[PDB]
RNA sequence: CCGAUAACGAACGAGACUCUGGCAUGCUAACUAGUUACGCGACCCCCGAGCGGUCGGCGUCCCCCAACUUCUUAGAGGGACAAGUGGCGUUCAGCCACCCGAGAUUGAGCAAUAACAGGUCUGUGAUGCCCUUAGAUGUCCGGGGCUGCACGCGCGCUACACUGACUGGCUCAGCGUGUGCCUACCCUACGCCGGCAGGCGCGGGUAACCCGUUGAACCCCAUUCGUGAUGGGGAUCGGGGAUUGCAAUUAUUCCCCAUGAACGAGGAAUUCCCAGUAAGUGCGGGUCAUAAGCUUGCGUUGAUUAAGUCCCUGCCCUUUGUACACACCGCC
């Protein structure tokens, strides 16, 4: 459709309004400290972030 | 022999000071005192008729205890523990109006005068008053 | 000028920021600023906790993810001019200095 | 054991039944007053404390959930 | 229960019994004040309980001839 | 001179039997103002021994779930029933909870696995810490059971279950109890 | 202030901003034995530092790839011009790096090296720069249809506790 | 206070067309008729201005017929608009708290209603299914077996 | 006569409950929060904040000033939190400013009656794991 | 581990290690943490105290206009090793008891070889092969569904009450979060209105600076109730009022008044657990435009029993038997 409908829907809130910041999945989201990463995805890079495990 | 608040038991303490407040009355108690539950998480209203000066009464020696004490945070003194029914339970806080006419009925009296932050505090005759009432109460626990 | 100016420095590791915190105060008393004393302000413990499985299989096993920051805070302090004076950083990577004035 | 059935007003046959030998035992309890005269026990609490009023029992607890009389004592 | 020593610990107690027997001594603190400088211990727990033993060993070759 | 709860002192106590004044706990040297002490008695074995039995039975009062860290509304309990045994008998309310200590341990009983005859293959005589642990359980047990569904309270319930058990009645719970266990580790001898 | 976010998201950000540079360096450098990188920020200017094996190769005509991907890394997050410098760094004891020997790895068996051979020269070669220790496992539908892992291992090896973490470097 | 029990004190009484239990606290004992709880009883007793330490057996037919007029007509007595039951009524838009088999016989009507009009609550209540949005796979199994 | 600076500062802890008593030359009282100690919110838990004072006799508080802030903790662990400030004050004004006879003299007399009285507890809480509610339990497994 | 010894010399795992908890009146340091002292005040006693009592009232890093670090914070260090004593032991490896000690076993993290056709291609611009690819199995928009109910099962929450419910008063936490690249959505003090849910102005905080001294709940102290399906229980259901959103019906959630159902401790079975543990009790985080009966953590109160065994269910080592080797869920 034209421009009138093609994104005419609504997304400022929701589970459809955020994606991950790598895999672009829209499930298990770690939205804390801003992070906006998938959960398999952080767990991937969380060495290079810098969140280690301790106990 | 100087008696202040701090050495006199709270609750018959709190008991004569709303004794007195009742004895000379100057309140302005609002029409509705004998319908609105004191908070969300009750289920009845207070079982005592004249509970109006009791909480004055509490909130007057709340007050006395730390100074800059609004209507939210007297809100969370009297708060309580909300029993949801079948859900699990949480924390509830008092009546916004309740607390907010306690206070305006306590600068009614003079008592409380509001700072230059945000907040209410005692003046230097409401402390008077509240050192007066735990002397006699100290006396009167005493002999 | 009259100066009186705050230093603050915060990192992931310790080690890093005692070795700044011990050569910069260490180069301004040898420079002669009378130095406010290092103040080291509560860690910051960002926890994440996640399944470990990428499935939702297995037996409910949750790996736990810590961060710790540290900061310190250095005030400098002398009858002179400061800005004019000391210049150098000396900053290695990983850690991370704001300097502000006692107005800010 | 199917009910109790407890009186909530006093009458002629229990009111004298409370003056006369309930001050005369050692434990008073409005539990026990209750049990012992088929009342039902917010009567028992008011007759106990009629009676304190009236100075012929005397109380050693007075707490919130177990309150304790006991009789005056002789010789 | 469980306070057997390891290979690590009674290694390096033999080894440095048998290479400064005239220093050490039968005091723990100043057997554990020893090792700092006659080796390189990684780790304060390892350090102390290396002197532990080495107490002991001390203790059992002055009273006879142990295999050190 | 400790007069516990401001009262009653401990002295003039007596345990009426050997076999288990070695683990009752109200002699001198145990004498406290108030039976709550977080004393770590539990850390090591036989350490509740030197533990105070009013502590003791405070410890077992607050059960069935409701009642696990209420040891302040335990403790005012025991405290009442302690003046309601005092008001109904006149002597010690700690002599009156050692004889019903005493009386109430079970001295022997039965337990074995295989093909039991009646209840258990072979009947065992007890240790006294086994006999005051279970006497205590048995005194709350049937203080419990007494106060669940009836207007008298827990206060009075525990206290003419003590003063029942003190003397042996077969009105108190624990030593009918007690009865039942001889008979069966007697048949099971 | 308003401006500036808190240290907790500053430090995540951060974190992210490390990963995701690292991510774009190792799809972007693979065939150039890349190895890691290192990021020097200042509130001046930040440094970037690529440490890798062929520097020359990384390097364009007269550095005409290094220009493009300083460009690239300006663009994507935002900097100030002229607050980026890109620096590429020729990594010492190539034989030590487990992300550049797996990437020749990976580009010996793209060749079409035999899994076996390749294998071997990786751990010989690594034991020849001089380790404690190597291990390479190499799984997947080696011969058949059904899959099946090779694990070639040689030396000292730990893998519990603290130590492995500052001992062994793994990809 | 803690007397005999009084000469004309009734055991139950007779309250629109239902009794109460006058053995109880008067506060609690009128809670027994349909659409009275314990906060409106409360408030009634409250603005009848009667002692609450009574049961409801001893009171007079003065004031029992004072609490019936109030009960009836709370709006001009001072009981505030939100306290309500029927308030802003679907056939007549006015405020009114319901007493009686009042009670049930607008239940039924109101129900009728939503049947009638064929609304999806309506069907549900036809139905004898639950009607705010539970979930019916696991529970209110006991309804129907 | 009017002999100055005659003060210590000895806190107490029971489950990250902190108490800190200044006990000080002058008159003999004792205060917590500014209020009396007698005159406490668990009263009935009193004896156990009289105790250091029923044990030592009255005769050698008579001669300090305490005063105790609490800033932590719950309602009986603020209790023990107080009771073990003032014990250990008044043994470190004893071991200061007096004799060490006396310092021993009364420190006995702690230690056989409650040590808890003069060494803190050391258990706090243990951590909960992510298999069950608490710290050891675990949620209620099935198998059909 | 000591020792034996056709083995010798090693390697991994265990341990060691890292984080955490408990002690440091010892060191360094603090206006984003305080304490003490002093000085202004405010109130009581003022009979008369007066260096009397209270103050989370105001000040002394406002720069000359007090010190100090106990309490808080966080670094560097120390501290505990079966070290000391007694006994057992081949008097070895070790074990038991006790003193002194904060502590004589604090909890976690990591965690070998070999394997399972265990789970995920619905995490991925990880991916082979097959299928589809313009009337699409791509993508977007609207609506519905994922909730739907004669029924069975699992994880849980609420209860069956007086060791309690209701009403009021008094008094105590610790984790940890808080305004955003896209991306709009923060935590909130105080003042006013409303009975409540909420609404309206004025601020503070990108944070040890503000919420906040996180005035939490249980508990404690008083009131009523009175052994009844009762003031227990709050399911079901009617009417009405707000909030979020583009939209609330199949009720998002919240609030008020009504109805008060089963349930009176639960068959056969069966789970978890040894000390700040179980359990009671609330509070954060994740999810979140709206939201927790879930989960992950935190604190508060705080026990009974046990320091043993192989009986059941299993595990490890050795010997042994085997017709098993897809390995006893075998084979026959
Ligand atoms: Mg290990
Ligand atoms: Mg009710």
């Amino acid at each position: 459709g034209h421009q009138q409908l093609y994104w005419s829907h609504p997304r400022k809130f929701g589970q459809g309004s955020r994606s991950c910041r790598v895999c672009s999945n829209r499930h298990g989201l770690i939205r804390k400290y801003g992070l906006n990463m998938c959960r398999q995805c952080f767990r991937q890079y969380a060495k290079d972030i810098g969140f280690i495990k301790l106990d | 022999p100087g008696v202040t608040v701090k050495d006199v038991n709270q609750q018959e303490f709190v008991r004569a000071l709303a004794a007195f407040l009742k004895k000379s009355g100057k309140l302005k108690v609002p029409e509705w005192v004998d319908t609105v539950k004191l908070a969300k998480h009750k289920e009845l209203a207070p079982y005592d008729e004249n509970w109006f000066y009791t909480r004055a009464a509490s909130t007057a020696r709340h007050l006395y205890l730390r100074g800059g004490a609004g209507v939210g945070s007297m809100t969370k003194i009297y708060g309580g523990r909300q029993r949801n029914g079948v859900m699990p339970s949480h924390f509830s806080r008092g009546s916004k109006s309740v607390a907010r006419r306690v206070l305006q009925a306590l600068e009614g009296l003079k008592m409380v005068e509001k700072d230059q932050d945000g907040g209410r505090k005692l003046t230097p005759q409401g402390q008077r008053d509240l050192d007066r009432i735990a002397g006699q109460v100290a006396a009167a626990n005493k002999k | 000028a009259i100066h009186r100016i705050r230093i603050t420095l915060t990192s992931r590791n310790v080690k890093s920021l005692e070795k700044v915190c011990a050569d910069l105060i260490r180069g301004a008393k040898e420079k002669n600023l009378k130095v406010k004393g290092p103040v080291r302000m509560p860690t910051k413990t960002l926890r994440i906790t996640t399944r470990k499985t990428p499935c939702g299989e297995g037996s409910k096993t949750w790996d736990r993810f810590q961060m710790r920051i540290h900061k310190r805070l250095i005030d400098l302090h002398s009858p002179s001019e400061i800005v004019k004076q000391i210049t150098s950083i000396s900053i290695e990577p990983g850690v991370e200095v704001e300097v502000t004035i006692a107005d800010a | 054991r199917d009910k109790l059935n407890n009186l909530v007003l006093f009458d002629k046959a229990t009111y004298d039944k409370l003056c006369k030998e309930v001050p005369n035992y050692k434990l008073i309890t409005p539990a026990v007053v209750s049990e012992r005269l088929k009342i039902r026990g917010s009567l028992a609490r008011a007759a106990l404390q009629e009676l304190l009023s009236k100075g012929l029992i005397k109380l050693v607890s007075k707490h919130r959930a177990q309150v304790i009389y006991t009789r005056n004592t002789k010789g | 229960m469980g306070r057997v020593r390891t290979k690590t610990v009674k290694k390096a107690a033999r080894v440095i019994i048998e290479k400064y027997y005239t220093r050490l001594g039968n005091d723990f603190h100043t057997n554990k004040r020893v090792c700092e400088e006659i080796a390189i211990i990684p780790s304060k727990k390892l350090r102390n309980k290396i002197a532990g033993y080495v107490t002991h060993l001390m203790k059992r070759i002055q009273r006879g001839p142990v295999r050190g | 001179d400790i007069k516990l709860f401001g009262k009653w002192s401990t002295d003039d106590v007596q345990i009426n039997d050997i076999s288990l004044q070695d683990y009752i706990a109200v002699k001198e040297k145990y004498a406290k103002y108030l039976p709550h002490s977080a004393g770590r008695y539990a850390a090591k074995r036989f350490r509740k021994a030197q533990c105070p039995i009013v502590e003791r039975l405070t410890n077992s009062m607050m059960m069935h779930g409701r009642n696990n860290g209420k040891k302040l509304m335990t403790v005012r309990i025991v405290k009442h029933a302690f003046e309601i045994i005092h008001l109904l008998t006149g002597e010690n309310p700690l002599q009156v909870l050692v004889n019903a200590i005493i009386n109430s341990g079970p001295r022997e009983d039965s337990t074995r696995i295989g093909r039991a005859g009646t209840v258990r293959r072979q009947a065992v005589d007890v240790s006294p810490l086994r006999r005051v642990n279970q006497a205590i359980w048995l005194l709350c047990t049937g203080a419990r059971e007494a106060a669940f569904r009836n207007i008298k309270t827990i206060a009075e319930c525990l206290a003419d279950e003590l003063i029942n058990a003190a003397k042996g009645s077969s009105n108190s719970y624990a030593i009918k109890k007690k009865d039942e266990l001889e008979r069966v580790a007697k048949s099971n001898r | 202030m308003a401006v500036q976010i808190s240290k907790k998201r500053k430090f995540v950000a951060d974190g992210i901003f490390k990963a995701e540079l690292n991510e774009f360096l190792t799809r972007e450098l693979a065939e150039d034995g890349y190895s890691g990188v290192e990021v020097r920020v200042t509130p001046t200017r930040t440094e970037i530092i690529i440490l890798a094996t062929r520097t020359q190769n990384v390097l364009g005509e007269k550095g005409r790839r290094i220009r493009e991907l300083t460009a690239v890394v300006q663009k994507r997050f935002g900097f100030p011009e002229g607050s980026v410098e890109l620096y590429a760094e020729k990594v010492a004891t190539r034989g030590l790096c487990a992300i550049a020997q797996a990437e020749s790895l990976r580009y010996k068996l793209l060749g079409g090296l035999a899994v076996r051979r390749a294998c071997y020269g990786v751990l010989r070669f690594i034991m020849e720069s001089g380790a404690k220790g190597c291990e390479v496992v190499v799984s997947g539908k080696l011969r058949g249809q059904r899959a099946k892992s090779m694990k070639f291992v040689d030396g000292l090896m730990i893998h519990s506790g603290d130590p492995v973490n500052y001992y062994v470097d793994t990809a | 206070m803690s007397l005999v029990i009084p000469e004309k004190f009734q055991h139950i009484l007779r309250v629109l067309n239902t009794n109460i239990d006058g053995r109880r606290k008067i506060a609690f004992a009128i809670t027994a008729i349909k659409g009275v709880g314990r906060r409106y009883a409360h408030v009634v007793l409250r603005k009848a201005d009667i002692d609450l330490t009574k049961r409801a057996g001893e009171l007079t037919e003065d004031e029992v017929e004072r609490v019936i007029t109030i009960m009836q007509n709370p709006r001009q007595y001072k009981i505030p608009d939100w306290f309500l039951n029927r308030q802003k009524d679907v056939k007549d838009g006015k405020y009114s708290q319901v007493l009686a088999n009042g009670l049930d016989n607008k239940l039924r009507e109101d129900l009728e209603r939503l049947k009638k009009i064929r609304a999806h609550r309506g069907l549900r209540h036809f139905w004898g299914l639950r009607v705010r949005g539970q979930h019916t796979k696991t529970t209110g199994r006991r309804g129907r077996t | 006569s009017k002999g100055p600076l005659q003060s210590v500062q000895v806190f107490g802890r029971k489950k990250t409950a902190t108490a800190v008593a200044h006990c000080k030359r002058g008159n003999g009282l004792i205060k917590v929060n500014g209020r009396p100690l007698e005159m406490i919110e668990p009263r009935t838990l009193q004896y156990k904040l009289l105790e250091p004072v029923l044990l030592l006799g009255k005769e050698r508080f008579a001669g300090v000033d305490i005063r105790v802030r609490v800033k932590g903790g719950g309602h009986v662990a603020q209790i023990y939190a107080i009771r073990q400030s003032i014990s250990k004050a008044l043994v470190a004004y004893y071991q200061k400013y007096v004799d060490e006879a006396s310092k021993k003299e009364i420190k006995d007399i702690l230690i056989q009656y409650d040590r808890t009285l003069l060494v803190a507890d050391p258990r706090r809480c243990e951590s909960k794991k992510f298999g069950g509610p608490g710290a050891r339990a675990r949620y209620q497994k099935s198998y059909r």
